[PDB]
């Protein structure tokens, strides 16, 4: 209810950080399957 | 701060500089009796030379509790300070309601009274939107995302032209 | 008060595009 | 949870939501959990792509924690703002901006034999006001040789170009003799001390002028956004903003199960806590647990 | 702020001495708004004296 | 409102006093309300002589006798010799003049 | 008539009004350190809110404020780093005792202001007799921790520390400043180690000279370490770690000094294991290894993982000229162990990147049966900043922890390695360094 914390209240709110994480969770595991399967 | 600090009871402030609070220390050999007087209250305790050195052992590390973020609240504080400079020139608007009487209605040209009543309706349009301060928080979110993408630089968050120009002459005017 | 979330990087190192002074102080002084 | 390569990146980080993911990870390792073995894999192109996307998860909450010095007088708010972004570079795994942009030059031009191809592959990182002043001087030294000026250094045709480009670099205002004498060094530590004090006098006047040019563009963007908004009637403003707020909520409610949309709507509930905690005690502010 | 504004507006609007009387404020206007309506009758009375 | 400062309610209220001080007309009739301090001291004098049942009627005539010769005050001071023709007198001049031209 | 919480409420109402000047915010901060008000963080926050808002600043109130920020242990980078604006404006106006307080406070907070420390060192190297030796160590602590490698000051400071004998608190600040600069000039350190025989009234400077010696690897001087075994209750758990880490790096074997130091940090990790940095949990595992003094069973196993964490984090955030050096040393390690052609060195350096037992990754780790050899490259950031350029004490920290894991760490420093002209000379330098440590290879 009232009186959250300090370390809960120090977070910047509408930063990205989780689009950057969601992209890197779908780009890094999708590009390791590109260099393991690569011949020109 | 660092891990070890080296200040306390040596070249310390011995007295307050304002009148709102009165400070006196009793510089003894080992300890010191402080005399603090603020308003109606007085405190008189004793602090050692090794009692101030343990003070900076645990750090306070203050941090800001912002509504959205510290970045956004700094943009919104600037929009609030910009919206003051516009409000201060609506403070200098002439009191048109002193000419609302019917001895100004009937002496005046009928088209210069339409314009006068339109210039009074215009001031209430300007004044009711410069005091819409609840709209300044959504205006700060139109500045944030383009700024934040310039800080997601692939080189550095703090890179700029003057550094990257001056670091080109180190790259170009050296050998290859 | 909330913004669109963007996840894209800046590759160029450019000048930050200072915008032009709007005439609102001159319009409201008029 | 974190993927154990994020948590190695969040150790020297100092934002809140990354330290509480570290602190609950270190509390798991106190209760006898095994630290998982970090990957000795992920070849040179994938390693530079994980470093690109893990530094940007340290930079993104850190940029939102740095107050812009908008509408301030003096250099020290602009020097504080620049120093907080320097420290955000070091926390996210970047080096000095001098050492990180010159690495960008030598990587984009690893295959350059002529300096005209240097001046076209380092185009994105050098100012076009400075890229043009190095292209006009290039075509004069191209006129004296009538052969492409080489990126060799041993060539005398480059040595007359590098003495003409040094005349350009001092014309912009940047001491090309001081910059070169820093990244080359000297033998004794006393004569290298005076050139480092003269490089860092340029460097601090350099990165202040990039931070101050960034502040003067946010000040100019916000002043044109406001003056466009102050010209609206107040009924238009409230529904232009309620349309933009509701469309942006619905984009986070369309996205189900995503971590970003779950955290987006959880921060909307934390803004509404902030507005409600202030309403209970407005001379006190928000109530923190103490 | 609004609570003082509804008791300052009513403190002025409940006083009956604050009712604006146009004949007290502008005496020459209400004596000319009368002679607009009396001159419209006088033009009907001249038309019947001519008849 | 100053630059980084706040607005005080003892300044928002003296601004609202300047708005409601323009709602008063700059020349007005001093229309008297009979206060409770006088309308009960008259009803006291009427109830002591046993007219407590028609005691409301005695007060109203004292209210109306001040109201009918209510004087015109410009700036708090009384403008002397100021005669005005009301809107109900002037609409009686019109109604008799209409009836003597219609006849 | 003696009221501490009723005088906090009258300081709270002094800084919560609308136009607090510089002198009233300075003296409210001075009153909060003498009263030792670490428990109330919001009252310290209301002072630093008005400390940034205050626009007047004379020479007296700026130094009383910055003393109170540094002594009180209160950290806010935005407020303190914008107090360097008054400081460069009041810099000729400052007394030499006042200039030592602002640079020790702005330097110790990490304020990156090169214009401040350039002009504030120029008044110390011009007016050096004007400065007391305690005021030279304060400026030296400031310019070092503000990121300026000003050795024109570090030489002029050493001329004073050999001419005047200094206080124990003065010397340990000067050692801590030279340890971050990484200088290790024995002509100046030994002039400061003779100040630690009159006894030390603080444990925080005996612990800081302990850290500053081991970071330069000099040795423990027998009156610092026995000053540390009696007063290891005065130290915070982040400060007792850097005492034990600094004794272990200097070669101290007084295990009851390590019983005293580990008697602070072990119940602190048992209460909250996330209280310390992971850089400090790794500095405990170095100290719990080289002296060999044990920890509790829940603690010493926990800080063993946090050496594996804090060594990976410095490998992911590698300086990219250290990445250029490790892949150069590993190539010469492939040539030294027999690889004449490029498909053999490229397939060998990929085999040198075995996993350490704690979970971390070793870059050049060679295994022949029952013997392991680790090759360590230590570039320039881990070298001493002076002309002989030995590696700093942290390289023997990393070596002796890996040596207790079954490795034979061969140190390859880059001041010697990259002075070599070709790959064959670089391979025989690496091969000789492996023979010196484990001659089985």
């Amino acid at each position: 209810a009232d009186a959250k914390a300090l370390d809960e209240l120090r977070k910047p709110k509408f930063s990205s950080k989780y689009l950057i994480q969601h992209v890197s969770q779908k780009l890094i595991p999708a590009v390791k399957e590109w260099e393991k399967s690569y011949q020109p | 701060l660092t891990t070890f600090t080296f200040s306390g009871l040596q070249d310390a402030p011995v007295a307050a500089l304002s009148g709102s609070i009165k400070l006196n220390v009793a510089a003894k050999a080992g300890k010191a009796e402080v005399t603090v007087a603020a308003g109606a209250a007085k405190a008189a305790t004793q602090v050692s030379a090794a009692a101030l050195r343990k003070l900076s052992g645990s750090k306070i590390s203050l941090a800001e509790v912002a509504r959205i973020s510290v970045l956004h609240s700094s943009i919104q504080n600037y929009l609030l300070s910009l919206s003051n400079e516009r409000y201060q020139l609506l403070s200098q608007w002439p009191d048109f309601t002193t000419m609302y009487g019917k001895d100004f209605y009937y002496r005046a040209h009928p088209e210069d009274l339409k314009k006068f009543y339109d210039a009074a309706d215009e001031y209430y349009k300007l004044y009711e939107t410069v005091t819409e301060f609840d709209s300044l928080s959504a205006l700060a979110s139109q500045v944030v995302p383009n700024y934040a993408a310039r800080r997601r630089s692939t080189v550095h968050p703090a890179i700029g032209s003057t550094v990257a120009d001056g670091a080109f002459t180190n790259f170009l005017l050296s050998k290859q | 008060y909330l913004a669109p979330l963007r996840s894209d990087f800046t590759e160029e190192i450019t000048a930050p595009k200072v915008a032009s002074a709007s005439n609102l102080v001159n319009e409201w002084n008029n | 949870a974190v993927s154990k390569k994020e948590v190695l990146y969040f150790l020297s980080s100092k934002d809140a939501e990354s330290s509480t993911a570290v602190k609950s990870y270190l509390k798991s390792l106190y209760a006898g959990a095994q630290v998982e073995a970090t990957e000795t894999d992920a070849s040179e192109l994938i390693a530079q792509l994980e470093k690109k996307y893990l530094s940007a998860q340290v930079v993104e909450p850190g940029v939102h924690n740095i107050a812009l010095p908008l509408g301030e007088s003096g250099s020290a708010p602009v020097k504080r703002y620049a120093a907080e972004l320097f420290n955000l570079g070091a926390q996210a795994g970047f080096e000095c901006p001098f050492i990180e942009v010159s690495k960008k030059f030598g990587q984009e031009t690893a295959t350059s034999e002529t300096v005209k191809d240097v001046l076209n592959k380092t185009k994105s990182y050098v100012s076009a006001d400075y890229n043009a002043a190095l292209n006009e001087v290039l075509s004069s030294v191209e006129a004296e040789i009538n052969g492409p000026v080489l990126f060799d250094g041993k060539t005398e045709g480059f040595k007359k170009f590098a003495a003409k480009a040094k005349a350009v670099a001092v014309s912009r205002g940047l001491p090309a003799d001081t910059i070169l004498a820093y990244c080359a060094g000297s033998a004794n530590e006393d004569a290298a001390d005076k050139v480092s004090k003269e490089f860092f006098t340029w460097f601090e006047s350099a990165y202040t002028a990039d931070a101050a040019a960034e502040v003067k563009a946010i000040e100019a963007e916000a002043a044109s956004i406001l003056d466009r908004h102050l010209a609206k009637p107040v009924a238009q403003i409230r529904k232009e903003q309620a349309s933009a707020y509701a469309s942006l909520l619905k984009r986070a409610e369309t996205a189900k199960g995503a971590k970003w949309a779950e955290k987006y709507l959880e921060d909307v509930k934390a803004v509404q806590w902030f507005d409600a905690s202030v309403a209970e005690a407005p001379a006190s502010g928000p109530k923190v647990a103490a | 702020y609004l609570a003082y504004a509804v008791t300052k507006k009513q403190e002025v609007q409940a006083d009956p001495s604050n009712i604006p009387f146009d004949e007290v404020l502008y005496p020459q206007l209400s004596e000319e708004l009368l002679e607009l309506e009396l001159s419209d009758i006088r033009e009907d009375e001249i038309a019947l004296e001519k008849a | 409102w100053k630059k980084g400062k706040t607005v005080s309610i003892e300044n928002l209220n003296t601004v609202t006093d300047k708005y409601a001080a323009a709602l008063v007309p700059k020349r007005k009739l001093a229309l008297p309300v009979l206060p409770e301090g006088v309308k009960k001291a008259v009803e006291d004098f009427a109830a002591s002589v046993g007219q407590a049942k028609n005691a409301s009627e005695v007060s109203e005539l004292l209210a109306k006798s001040l109201a009918e010769k209510a004087v015109v005050t410009e700036g708090g001071k009384v403008v002397e010799g100021f005669s005005y023709v009301s809107k109900a007198v002037a609409a009686k001049v019109i109604a008799t003049r209409r009836a003597e031209v219609h006849e | 008539e003696n009221d501490v919480p009723a005088i906090l409420k009258e300081i709270d109402s002094l800084v919560s009004r609308e136009a607090v000047s510089a002198k009233e915010v300075s003296d409210a901060a001075v009153a909060l350190t003498y009263l030792q008000v670490k428990a109330n963080r919001r009252l310290w926050g209301k002072v630093l809110e008005k400390a940034g808002a205050a626009q007047d600043y004379d020479a007296a109130s700026l130094t009383n404020l910055l003393w109170a920020i540094n002594t009180g242990g209160v950290e806010h980078f935005k407020t303190v780093a914008e107090l360097a604006g008054p400081a460069v404006s009041l810099l000729p106006s400052l007394s030499p005792v006042q200039l030592s307080i602002v640079v020790e406070a702005l330097g110790g907070a990490g304020v990156k202001n090169y214009e401040l420390y350039n002009k504030a060192s120029a008044v110390v190297v011009s007016k050096i007799g004007e400065f007391k030796p305690a005021e030279i160590a304060r400026v030296l602590y400031g310019v070092a921790f503000g990121g300026v490698n000003d050795v024109a000051l570090a030489k002029a400071a050493g001329k004073v520390f050999a001419s005047t004998e200094v206080d124990s608190r003065t010397a340990a600040q000067a050692l801590y400043a030279l340890a971050k600069l990484g200088r290790a000039d024995k002509a100046t350190v030994d002039a400061l180690l003779k100040s630690f025989k009159k006894g030390t009234e603080s444990a925080s400077d005996a612990a800081a000279a302990s850290f500053a010696l081991g970071s330069l690897s000099f040795k423990a001087e027998k009156a610092i370490v026995d000053a540390l075994k009696a007063s290891a209750g005065d130290l915070a758990p982040a400060q007792a770690v850097e005492a034990a880490y600094g004794l272990a790096l200097s070669g101290a074997t007084d295990a009851e000094a390590f019983k005293a130091l580990f008697g602070v940090v072990a119940p602190a990790i048992e209460k909250a294991p996330d209280a310390l940095e992971v850089s400090s949990l790794a500095q405990l595992h170095v100290a719990s290894t080289i002296s060999g003094a044990k920890l509790p069973a829940a603690v010493g196993s926990f800080v063993a993982k946090a050496f594996g964490l804090a060594a990976d984090a410095a490998r992911l955030k590698r300086s990219s000229a250290e990445s250029a050096l490790v892949a150069d040393v590993a190539a010469a390690t492939a040539v030294a162990f027999g690889a004449q052609y490029r498909p053999e060195v490229a397939s060998a350096v990929a085999s040198y990147v075995k996993t350490a037992p704690d979970g971390s990754v070793l870059d050049i780790a060679i295994t022949k049966g029952d013997a392991k050899v680790l090759v360590q490259a230590v570039p320039s950031s881990l070298l001493t900043s002076t002309t002989p350029a030995k590696p700093l004490g942290h390289v023997a920290a990393y070596s002796k922890v890996r040596e207790a894991q079954g490795y034979a760490v061969a140190v390859v420093p880059a001041n010697e390695f990259e002075a070599l002209p070709d790959q064959k000379a670089k391979a025989q330098y690496v091969l000789a360094a492996i023979k010196k440590v484990a001659p089985s290879f």
